[PDB]
């Protein structure tokens, strides 16, 4: 899964 | 509201205690209570709100993914029929997740966004709106999926437009917005090229502005820039 | 009971799904529903019940400890008055924890223990009774503290007596019981010498019986034996 | 904290 903030 | 009788400052104090205790459901309930007092939120308070709900929904999303994978396997050829229980429980978790998203979106609509005039607050809240519509989109399969996706897109796009006009390219809110909108493109909107273009342009424009920053601001910005790079590495 | 309309087998199936999804509150609710069907639990089902509640109460205990430490610091000389909020929130978490303990103890009393005739089931349930009274004792400060401690002691002691008569010294339930009763002695009953003696005797008697075991049983027993050794190392 | 199971 890609990075999110 | 169960928090209606508690002072605003006490709700904030207890949200911070709940964070220390890793009691994120409590933290979210305290922060919902604080929002419902009707006053605008400070920067610190906005971040308490986001941390609380991010952790709650993050756990729900992780659980949903586990259950969805089990359900998918159950519908492969050669899989033995196990009855309605996997679907039922996935649906239960899904409904809980949708409820948390609807709660957050409700707070934003009543009335955080409409009172947010400064770029830092308005962009923050619109990013949140995009994020929680994105979480709804992750689990959507029906007739409203397109409209949910468009709601996320619209919120992110409004946030992007404000951020580009009003914030430097190194601003952490601007960077995080771009990071998440890029992920929306890749994972939700079936637009990997747009995702990659956005992440690269964001990174490069931030790089060029780092020279303006203090040591502490540089640390903050470069942390998020590394997340953009991480996604680019994953995608290329 | 909210689970009254769901089949027993479906509750068990969903408890296993909840475990996979790390949804331990759900897992505990499903297993409570299964117990309330009124039938005895199999070995696997007993372990589902214990895993669920161990994880729920474990999180509560960890949170309680964080908040208690903050509260203790607030009552040191030189600490600024911050109002009733730390105490209130610690009390909230404490009350929730006590509620979970009371729920478990209620299931054991109505009617798991009274129907448990085999040593493996009866010892398992009495160990659980001791454990949840021990958790109540950890947070007790009032007039019933001594009686809560004695309730834990009594449950553990009955379990110990049965285990010594009916189970080999390598049996994992027997070993885990002894491990936990030893911790009761050290942490609750202010009896570190008894704690150490029990852990050492348990370890040594298990060591002497390992030769009787299959490879898989040996692995199971030696895992718990290492926990006894770990505690002994901490305490000596 | 000591080990329990
Ligand atoms: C990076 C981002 C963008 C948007 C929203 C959030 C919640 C984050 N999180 C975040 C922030 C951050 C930085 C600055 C602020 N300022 C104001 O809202 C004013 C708040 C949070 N800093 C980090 C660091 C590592 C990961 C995530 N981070
Ligand atoms: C060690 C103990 C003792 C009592 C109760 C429990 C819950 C554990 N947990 C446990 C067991 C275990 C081993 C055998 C069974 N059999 C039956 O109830 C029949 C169940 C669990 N195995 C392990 C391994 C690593 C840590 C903890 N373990
Ligand atoms: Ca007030
Ligand atoms: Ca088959
Ligand atoms: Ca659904
Ligand atoms: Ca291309
Ligand atoms: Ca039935
Ligand atoms: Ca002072
Ligand atoms: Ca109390
Ligand atoms: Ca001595
Ligand atoms: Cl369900
Ligand atoms: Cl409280």
């Amino acid at each position: 899964f890609p990075a999110t903030v | 509201g169960a928090m209606g009788s508690m002072e605003r400052a006490s709700l904030i104090q207890k949200a911070k205690l709940a964070e220390q205790a890793e009691r994120y459901e409590d933290m979210a309930a305290f922060m919902k209570g604080a929002v419902e007092k009707g006053e605008e939120l400070s920067c610190e308070e906005r971040n308490l709100l986001s941390v609380a709900y991010k952790n709650v929904v993050g756990g729900q999303r992780a659980a949903w993914r586990v259950l969805s994978s089990i359900e998918q396997k159950s519908n492969e050829e050669g899989s033995e029929e196990k009855g309605p229980e996997v679907r039922e429980y996935r649906e239960k978790v899904e409904t809980e997740l949708q409820g948390v998203c609807d709660t957050v979106l409700g707070l934003l609509d009543s009335h955080l966004i409409k009172e947010a005039g400064d770029a830092e607050s308005r962009v923050f809240y619109l990013k949140m709106k995009g994020d929680y519509y994105r979480y709804l989109a992750e689990v959507a399969t029906g007739d409203d999926k397109k409209r949910i996706i468009d709601s996320a897109r619209s919120a992110y796009q409004e946030a992007m437009d404000i951020s580009k006009k009003e914030m430097p390219p190194t601003n952490p809110i601007r960077l995080g917005l771009a990071l998440n909108f890029s992920v929306f493109h890749y994972e939700i909107a079936n637009s990997p090229e747009e995702a990659i273009s956005l992440a690269k342009t964001t990174f490069d424009e931030a790089m060029a502005d780092l020279h303006t920053l203090s040591e502490d601001s540089y640390k903050d910005s470069t942390l998020i820039m590394q997340l953009l790079r991480d996604n680019l590495t994953l995608w290329t």
